[PDB]
RNA sequence: CCGGCGUCUUUUGACGAACAACUGCCCUAUCAGCCAGCGAUGGCCGUGUAGUGGACUGCCAUGGCGUUGACGGGAGCGGGGGAUUAGGGUUCGAUUCCGGAGAGGGAGCCUGAGAAAUAGCUACCACUUCUACGGAGGGCAGCAGGCGCGCAAAUUGCCCAAUGU
RNA sequence: UCUGCGCAUGGCUCAUUACAUCAGACGUAAUCUGCCGCAAAAAUCUUGCGGUCUCCGCAACAUUGGAUAACUUGGCGAAACGCCAAGCUAAUACAUGAACCAACCGGAUGUUCUCUGUUCCGGCGGCAGGGCAACCUGCUGCCAUGGGACGUCCAGCGAAUGAAUG
């Protein structure tokens, strides 16, 4: 093999950290479709992988799809606000809220600022579907899942 | 770290006052709870009344007088849970605790067999070291464990003296229950369809003699037998039947007369 | 003789490791010279202070050994002699010294 | 007084959080190990387990692996080349896990000769096998570019691994 | 010959500890822009810690939040609950139980499974005690009892019998 | 007095403090955890006797080792929950250290010998002539499916790194 210059840009070498790469007559099969080998990773909650996740050429450590992050307790939703920053995305959300005096409703949004896998690409306007997670970053607790 | 209990911190199911002392004993770490059991000086004491107040509570104990689960216990505190057997020879009585209905610990009287006889659940199931396979429920380890096999939330029959193992029994429809936690605890009641929520809570529903049906958790249920017939262990005068509130005032009313 | 050391006139130790002839100060632990063990709790150490190696003027008293004994008997400590104490109470020790 | 937390930080909203509260043995940090070439030293702490950790110094000596021959031997880090975080680290010659650096390559040269009754074997593991043109003039040479995959401040030890096809080519090419 | 104690190492339960945040809460616009030199939002390899993380170093991007009230200021320990009341509400909660923080003001640290412990230690600032002037000390927002303050609040008692540690 | 355990709990007070605290509902597969419950543990050339060459022969229930307080002797200091020199002796303190008895399972190997090659075309070579040891020639041994015995080194719990299983 040799290597890419489109999975590598940085200092440092970019890997998979689970699997051996360095391989290599290949004791097999643990690669997809078939293909130079590859981690993937099954996660429950009755979600089911990404076709493209698995036959994928990318290299990330955050999502639960190809790395050891892990998703667990809370299941929320929301669309999506603005497609900045690299891998992090902006959640809105909207909901009500009662006022018992006046028997009334009123509006209130939220936000997150959440982490998408380069395996999706979803606009502004999309719904989706997002998972709890450990802390990745500062503000960055949970992690997309699915994308409608 | 939290070494003092209180009388207002502790539960209701021990029927501590408010008055007299404002102070209660705080369990150690042991085969249960501190939010759920009986410990040693409030069972003789408050129950049995074989002490009048503390001093007298450890003039038993210390001695070696009191043995649950055949092994004898200085500690004037110690808990005892849901499915455990106090006998104390001295006396020839036998304990073995249970819930009963109304959602409050109770008493029952057994004999010699039922002495050195037991139940534990299945909380987990795991593997150490050269391929042991391991069980852990509430009340300990113990090892390996035909019999044969299986899984978890099952519930096995234990004996103390010695280990025979009669068999187990598992969770499966058309069987028998006694209930803990959740409200809704010293009931029976069979098993009809059990819901799987996936990385969620896993809901029950029930059923019990001459209907009135209901539902909880399944991890408030604890396996009994197969049957009612079936049963390895005596139970309390009620069969878990809860009565409605009207009937039973009626009742008490009624009989009052003597 | 040796030297050993003694006190100062304010009855405060002299130490070894310390060079001048001069109080000083410096934190001591419960196993050193300046603080006694049983004087505060486990862990603890506290700030003393303390005369150093160098002899001078200021010593109140000193306490030395007898090394190599001359010519004149220093009275009542080269002219006495004193047994031990207690005798020893292990089992092997007491074989040791009769050499049974 | 080293602390881990968001306290002392900004909010999201670019304002400020005002204390209420000291800080604890809970959150703690302590301050860098630096770990060179040179004779073993080690330093060691105690943690809130009452388990200690070995915070290593100087370490010229170090436990290296071969991927696909599925063998570890020794080996001397000789000399530090390639780090990715710093320059710094480089010209310093301290050691931190992803670091490139160089061996005595020697107990490996040894082994793959054995890669009597023996003779048999000598063809058996030798057949449905090559080795890597990159890491033969290398392994040859007597000097192999390795990887360390340890923490060695932590631990007070270097273990690493070592560079066939695609890794090598990467790291040759900085060079 | 038999029994009761005690202790090193390994494994996992509950007695606990630490960390994370889905939803909610007074007044103020005569507070409208707030956040990056000194990390602000995110990315990559590391470092540190019991562990996760801009927690922190190096390097690279330009993001983050806000009229559905940001940022700033004023009042305030939070909750279970109390008073009043046909009903809708208004108002109070320092104080028995639960959670948090503190021990003259600040900081740093040791021991330990667990503490940034103050009837533990070290230093400085403010206050203060004893002295043969060479030095050595103190911390009641623990119980009694003083002094000052203010419209205003108790004995320098008896006892481990009860209730607990 | 040494040793082991506890004093981080209980008490008292609201000064600071609004993605701060807190309540309801969740999470730790991101972690530590003494006392308490229940359950485990097959590693290690040690000791005595006799001789001596350092190393052996002969036995088997380990007759282990070195210190320090209280106490005594001199004391110092105005005071101080301040302190010093010397002499005594303990351990569940502190420091060493246990063969055979005592098992199951796997690795790597010997120019070990004996079932054997039934087995040649190639390999490993071993020699001489030309030998520049390129190779050509002639000569010669063994191996080209294997298994039995004997010998040597390694093997436990826990921890680190790299492969493989899950």
């Amino acid at each position: 093999h040799s290597v890419d210059l489109t999975l590598q840009h940085e200092k440092a070498y970019q890997r998979q950290t689970a699997v051996n790469e360095n391989s290599h007559n290949p004791n097999k099969k643990h690669v997809n479709m078939s293909g130079h080998i590859r981690y993937s990773k099954k996660i429950g909650l009755g979600f089911k992988t990404p076709k493209s996740a698995i036959n994928g050429k990318y290299i990330d450590r955050k999502c639960p799809f190809t790395s050891d992050v892990s998703i667990r307790g809370r299941i929320l939703r929301g669309v999506v606000h603005s497609t900045k920053m690299k891998r992090s995305i902006v959640i809105r959300r909207d909901y009500l809220h009662f006022i018992r005096k006046y028997q009334r409703y009123q509006k209130r949004h939220r936000s997150l600022t959440v982490h998408c896998s380069p395996c999706f690409d979803p606009k502004p306007g999309d719904e989706v579907i997002v998972g709890q997670c450990r802390p990745l970053s500062k503000t960055i607790r949970y992690n997309v899942l699915e994308v409608v | 770290t939290k070494k003092h209990l209180k009388r207002l911190y502790a539960p209701k199911d021990w029927m501590l006052s408010k008055l007299t002392g404002v102070f209660a004993p705080r369990p150690r770490a042991g085969p249960h709870k501190l939010r759920e059991c009986m410990t040693l000086m409030i069972i003789i004491r408050n129950r049995l009344k074989y002490a009048l107040n503390a001093a007298e509570a450890q003039m038993i104990l210390r001695q070696g007088l009191v043995c649950v689960d055949g092994k004898p216990r200085k500690d004037t505190k110690y808990p005892v849970g849901f499915m455990d057997v106090v006998e104390i020879p001295r006396t020839g009585d036998r304990f073995r605790i249970l819930y009963d209905v109304k959602g409050r610990f109770a008493l029952v009287k057994v004999g010699e067999a039922e002495g050195n006889i037991k139940l534990l659940k299945v909380e987990n199931v795991y593997t150490s070291t050269g391929r042991i396979p391991v069980a852990m429920t509430h009340d300990g380890h113990r090892i390996r464990y035909p019999d044969p096999r299986t899984h978890r939330g099952d519930t096995l029959v234990y004996n103390l003296k010695e280990k025979k193992v009669v068999d187990l029994i598992k969770s499966s429809n058309g069987k028998v229950v006694m209930v803990t936690g959740g409200a809704n605890r010293g009931r029976i009641g069979e098993i009809m369809s059990i819901e799987r929520h996936p990385g969620a809570f896993d809901i029950a529903r029930l059923k019990d003699a001459a209907g009135h049906e209901f539902a909880t958790r399944a991890s408030n249920i604890f396996v009994i037998g197969k049957d009612m017939q079936s049963v390895p262990v005596t139970l309390p005068k009620q069969q878990g039947l809860r009565i409605n509130v009207i009937q039973e005032r009626e009742e008490k009313l009624i009989a009052a007369e003597a | 003789f040796k030297l050993q050391g003694g006190s100062d006139k304010q009855g405060f130790p002299m130490v070894q490791g310390v060079m001048a002839p001069s109080r000083v100060s410096l934190l001591v632990k419960r196993g050193a010279v300046g603080f006694n063990t049983f004087r505060g709790y486990q862990g603890e150490r506290r700030r003393k202070s303390l005369r150093g190696c160098i002899l001078a003027s200021d010593i109140a008293v000193l306490n030395v050994v007898i090394v190599k004994t001359g010519e004149q008997p220093i009275e009542g400590v080269t002219d006495v002699s004193v047994p031990r104490r207690l005798g020893p109470k292990r089992a092997n020790k007491i074989r040791k010294l009769f050499n049974l | 007084g080293i602390v881990r937390s968001r306290l002392h930080k900004r909010k999201i909203t670019g304002g400020k959080t005002k204390i209420h509260r000291k800080r604890m043995k809970a959150e703690l940090g302590r301050l860098p190990a630096h770990t060179k070439l040179g004779a073993r030293r080690v330093s060691p702490v105690r943690a809130r387990g009452g388990n200690f950790k070995l915070r290593g110094l100087r370490l010229d000596t170090g436990n290296f692996a071969w991927s696909t021959e599925a063998i570890a031997q020794r080996a001397r880090i000789l000399d530090v080349v390639y780090n990715a975080t710093s320059n710094e680290l480089v010209r310093t010659k301290t050691l931190v896990k992803n670091c490139i650096v160089v061996v005595d390559a020697a107990p490996f040269k040894l082994w793959y000769a054995k890669h009597d009754e023996l003779k048999r074997k000598w063809m058996l593991r030798r057949e449905n096998h090559k080795i890597e043109k990159a890491v033969a003039d290398q392994l040859k040479e007597g000097r192999l570019l390795a990887r360390i995959t340890s923490r060695p401040g932590q631990t007070a030890r270097a273990d690493g691994a070592l560079l066939e096809g695609a890794e090598l080519q990467f790291y040759l090419k900085k060079l």
